[PDB]
DNA sequence: TGCCTGGAGACTAGGGAGTAATCCCCTTGGCGGTTAAAACGCGGGGGACAGCGCGTAGCTGCGTTTAAGCGGTGCTAGAGCTGTCTACGACCAATTGAGCGGCCTGCGCACCGGGATTCTC
DNA sequence: GAGAATCCCGGTGCGCAGGCCGCTCAATTGGTCGTAGACAGCTCTAGCACCGCTTAAACGCAGCTACGCGCTGTCCCCCGCGTTTTAACCGCCAAGGGGATTACTCCCTAGTCTCCAGGCA
C-alpha cells in the first residue's frame, strides 16, 4: 500500500475546473508539491516550538510558519483560510 | 535568422536536448569511482538527466547575461566562470 | 571518455534554450567540465545515500534527496 | 537609455543621404581617375564669384518639413528621444529601437 | 604634494581590510531599523544586541555584494562600478 | 521617523566598497545601494517580528534576528544561538 | 473490494495558562554646547565611451558517416516482503561529581611616543 | 631628494579571561522489560546484455561575413584635498513607569488503549 494525495487533488482540481482532466505525470507533480510545502511548513512549525520551548504544535505555530515561508498575498489568503477551516471545526 | 528560429524552436519544446544513452554512459562513469558494480534504475538516470539539463539551461541564461553586459553577443568561457563565481558555486 | 558523448550540437541546443544566439568554440570544453563537477556532486550524494541503504542499485529517490539537499528539488519522481 | 548628440545625427543624415548616391550597394563580382570631391577641389570654386556649381544649388525650402515615420512611411506624430528618428505607434518604435536605434543593425 | 588618483583609494582599501569595525554609524542605522519596523508593527522595542546583529549581517551582505560588483566591473574591461554592475550580479544571485 | 534611508551615508557607502575592494565609485552606487540595503533589511526584519510577535513579545531580541537570517540563509555567528 | 486505518468512547497525567512577585532599567521633551564625520567646491587627470579598421572565427549549407533509438529475448542480481528471536534502548530509583555562576586578580592587549624605514612623486 | 605614511621598539594602564569555591541537578549505575530490527528465506521484477533495422543526428569542409578587439581621440566625471556644516552625542531635570524573568497553583487537553466500520488503493 501506497499513499498519496492524488484522489484529493483530483477533488481539489475537480472543484475548480469541473471540465479539465490532469496526466499522471502531472499528478506526480502535483503530489511532490504538496508533500514539500507541508514538510516545509512542519519544519518551520517546529522549529518554532523548539525556540519558545514548547512541546506542543499548535495552530499559532502552523499559522506563524505559514506567514514565515509564504509570500504576502499567498500568506495572507492561507492564513485567512486556515483560521476560517479552525473556526468551522471548533463549532462542530 | 536560423539561430531566433533554433531558440524558439527549443524554447517552446520540452523533450530533453541531450541524447539518453551518452549520458547513461557519462553518469555511470562518473559512479564508476564512487563504488564498484553500480546499478541504476532507469527513473534514476532520467531525474539526473533532467537536473543537469535545468543546471546548465539556467548557467546559460546567467552567461549570456554576463556576455551582454560585457557588450557582446558571442558567450565566451569567462562568462561561464563569473556567473558561477558570482553564484557562488565556484 | 564518455564525456565527449555531449556533443557540440547538444550543449548548443542547450544554449538555444537558454537564449543565446552566438556560441564560442571554447565554451563547450567548459560546459563539460562544469557538468562534469555538477553530475560528480549530485552522484556521490546519490552513491553515499544508497549505500547507507545497504543497496546496490541507486534509485530515483535516492537522486531526488541528493538533489534535494544540494539545494535544486526535483518533482515529478518522488511520489 | 543613451541620447546622441547633434554631430552623431548629422553624421547618420548625411551617410544615409551619401549612400542615395552610390553606383550599387555590393561589390564588383569579378573581384580584380578622380571623384566628384577631387574635382571640386581642383576648380577652386568660390562662393559670389559668378554663377557656377556651387550658387546653383537649390536654397532651403520655404515649407517647413513633414514628419514621416522611418517604419512604415505613414505620418509620425512622434519622435524618438535617444536617436530623434521619427514615428507613429507603438509597433514602429519597436521595431525602431530593435532595428536602427543607438547601434545601427 | 597630491597622490595621483587611485592610490588614496588602494590605500583605504587596504585600511579598511585590515580592521573588522562597523562601516556605518550605529545611529542611523538604528533609526533606518526602526523606520522599517514601525510598517510592520507599531510599538516595537529593538535590543541594542539585535541591531548590532543586524548591523553586521548588512554589513557582511553589502560587503559581499561589493566583491561581485567589482568583479562584474573588471568583466566588460571597466574599474569603476556602475548600478548596472550592482544589477547584474543581483540577478546572477538569483534575487530580484 | 521618515527618510532615514539617507542615514546610509556616501562616506559610509565608499567605505563599504571599499572593504569590498573598490576602487572608483561611480555617483549613482549610491541610490542603488540604497535601495539593495532597504530591501535586505525588509526581509530580515519582516522575519524577525514575526518571530517576535509568535513569542507574545514586543521587544525583538537579538536571537529572532539570529533565526530570521538562518531563515533566509544567512545563519550569523556570535550573537548567540 | 477487502482490508488496514481513522474515528468514537473512557481515563489520566502533565503541559501550558493565570497570577503574582520580582528584578532590571531606563524612559522622553525640549533645551545647550561641541567635536569629528559629512557635506560642499573645484581643478585636473584619467578612465569611459564612441568611432574605425581588420581579419579571423563562428555560422550556414551540404554529403557522408555514425550510432541513438526501437523492438524482441533472455537471464539473473537483487529489491521487496515475511517470520523469529535477541540484543538494545526506554524508564526508573539512588548516587554523586561535573559543570554552572560568584568573585578575583595577573597579564595580555590597546595605546602613546620617538626614531627609523618604506612608499609615492 | 622631498614629504608622507607606516613600522617598530619601550612603557603603562585597564578590564577581562582564566581560575578557585560552594552547590545542585543532571549524568551515571544498576535493574526490568517491550520491541526494532538483524538475520534467514523466499519471490518475482526489472536491470542488464545481447542482437538486427531505420534514420535522424553528428561530423568534416567550404565559403562567407559579422563581430571581437586593438588603436585613437575626445570629454566628462570622479578623486584628492581644502573649507564649511551639522548632527552624533553627552548632560540635564524631572516621576515612576514598563517589561521580560522565576515560582506557585490548577485544569483543559493531548495521549494511550479498545473496538469498529468505511475510505481508499
Ligand atoms: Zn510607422
Ligand atoms: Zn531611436
Amino acid at each position: 500500500r501506497k499513499e498519496s494525495y492524488a484522489i484529493y487533488v483530483y477533488k481539489v482540481l475537480k472543484q475548480v475546473h469541473p471540465d479539465t482532466g490532469i496526466s499522471s505525470k502531472a499528478m506526480s507533480i502535483m503530489n511532490s508539491f504538496v508533500n514539500d510545502v507541508f514538510e516545509r511548513i512542519a519544519g518551520e512549525a517546529s522549529r518554532l516550538a523548539h525556540y519558545n520551548k514548547r512541546s506542543t504544535i499548535t495552530s499559532r505555530e502552523i499559522q506563524t510558519a505559514v506567514r514565515l515561508l509564504l509570500p504576502g498575498e499567498l500568506a495572507k489568503h492561507a492564513v485567512s483560510e486556515g483560521t476560517k477551516a479552525v473556526t468551522k471545526y471548533t463549532s462542530a | 535568422t536560423v539561430a531566433l528560429r533554433e531558440i524558439r524552436r527549443y524554447q517552446k519544446s520540452t523533450e530533453l536536448l541531450i541524447r539518453k544513452l551518452p549520458f547513461q554512459r557519462l553518469v555511470r562513469e562518473i559512479a564508476q569511482d564512487f563504488k564498484t558494480d553500480l546499478r541504476f534504475q532507469s527513473s534514476a538516470v532520467m531525474a539526473l538527466q533532467e537536473a543537469s539539463e535545468a543546471y546548465l539551461v539556467a548557467l546559460f541564461e546567467d552567461t549570456n547575461l554576463c556576455a551582454i553586459h560585457a557588450k557582446r553577443v558571442t558567450i565566451m568561457p569567462k562568462d561561464i566562470q563569473l556567473a558561477r563565481r558570482i553564484r557562488g558555486e565556484r | 571518455d564518455n564525456i565527449q558523448g555531449i556533443t557540440k550540437p547538444a550543449i548548443r541546443r542547450l544554449a538555444r534554450r537558454g537564449g543565446v544566439k552566438r556560441i564560442s568554440g571554447l565554451i563547450y570544453e567548459e560546459t563539460r567540465g562544469v557538468l562534469k563537477v555538477f553530475l560528480e556532486n549530485v552522484i556521490r550524494d546519490a552513491v553515499t545515500y544508497t549505500e547507507h541503504a545497504k543497496r546496490k542499485t541507486v534509485t530515483a529517490m535516492d537522486v531526488v534527496y541528493a538533489l534535494k539537499r544540494q539545494g535544486r528539488t526535483l518533482y515529478g519522481f518522488g511520489g | 537609455r543613451r541620447v546622441l548628440d547633434r554631430a552623431a545625427r548629422q553624421r547618420r543624415i548625411n551617410r544615409q543621404l551619401e549612400a542615395l548616391e552610390n553606383d550599387n550597394f555590393q561589390d564588383d563580382p569579378h573581384a580584380g581617375r578622380k571623384n566628384f570631391q577631387a574635382l571640386l577641389e581642383e576648380q577652386n570654386l568660390s562662393v559670389a564669384e559668378g554663377p557656377n556649381y556651387l550658387t546653383a544649388c537649390a536654397g532651403p525650402p520655404s515649407r517647413p518639413q513633414r514628419p514621416f515615420c522611418a517604419v512604415c512611411g505613414f505620418p509620425s506624430p512622434y519622435t524618438c528621444v535617444s536617436c530623434g528618428a521619427r514615428y507613429c505607434t507603438v509597433r514602429c518604435l519597436g521595431t525602431h529601437q530593435e532595428t536602427r536605434c543607438l547601434k545601427w543593425t
